[PDB]
């Protein structure tokens, strides 16, 4: 999962 | 009788006149991510931020601004499959109710809601958003933010996502640019329990070489032919 990110 | 688990992104809104983040520019409405998009540019000018979503807030509901074909065909879907139906989406807009869809899970959240500083409560927000505003939660009240999900914050739901992940029989990705996480990486999860991967776009994301099918073009025609020839398919 992990947290909203870009790239 | 097939589980199908739909995942939509800005690409699917983008006719019905709702812009976000661009590729050439990588600017949503001419502001940068950083400033609109982070809890570090809201707690630098909370006015600006509060602002912005008052002014995408209200775009939203003007009588311009509708559901397009692809919106109402992801409606029909979810009549015809029943609860083996999930629609996943990264939007933040209600296109997808206004279609006729229900159980929607916004894992970026809703323009349409705002959130309470300390208590986390969601209330129903329609209009702006204004520093005269606290909730009513608290016995000690607190400053309104959007109920949006930004950058370096925890996604919505994801406990149900990844457990429809696992158990989709069919996953299909709607106007995504794959190049926001976690999101991006849900057609991956899908694949290795087996899913069949299908992608449908306006531009081809960047993670389109791992779909198993794809097909592009404006959302209003190629999401509506696809519905349309899967629903044929199962009789
Ligand atoms: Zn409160």
């Amino acid at each position: 999962g992990g947290a909203k990110r870009h790239r | 009788k097939p589980r199908v688990l739909v995942l939509t992104g800005a690409g699917i809104s983008a006719e019905s006149g709702i812009r976000t983040f661009r590729a050439a520019d990588g600017l949503w409405e001419e502001h940068r991510v950083e400033d609109v998009a982070t809890p570090e540019g809201f707690d630098r000018d909370p006015e600006l931020v509060q602002a912005f979503y008052n002014a995408r807030r209200r775009q939203l509901q003007q009588p311009e601004i509708q559901p397009n074909a692809a919106h109402l065909a992801l409606a029909k879907l979810q009549d015809a499959l029943g609860d083996r139906f999930l629609l996943v989406t990264q939007n933040i807009d209600n296109l997808h109710e206004r279609a006729g869809n229900t159980n929607v899970i916004h894992m970026h959240g809703e323009l349409l809601k705002v959130r309470c500083s300390q208590s986390g409560q969601v209330l129903d927000w329609t209009g702006d958003v204004t520093p005269e505003d606290k909730c009513h939660c608290c016995q000690f009240p607190a400053p309104l933010r959007p109920h949006v999900v930004w950058f370096g914050e925890m996604p919505l739901g994801m406990d149900e996502i990844y457990m429809a992940l696992s158990m989709a029989d069919i996953f299909i990705a709607i106007g995504t640019s794959g190049h926001v996480y976690p999101a991006a990486g849900f057609v991956h999860e899908a694949k290795l329990h087996g899913a069949h991967t299908v992608e449908l776009n306006l531009e081809p994301s960047q993670v389109g070489n791992e779909f198993a099918e794809k097909y592009y073009g404006p959302a209003s025609q190629v999401v509506p032919e696809f519905v349309e020839k899967l629903l044929k398919g199962l009789k």
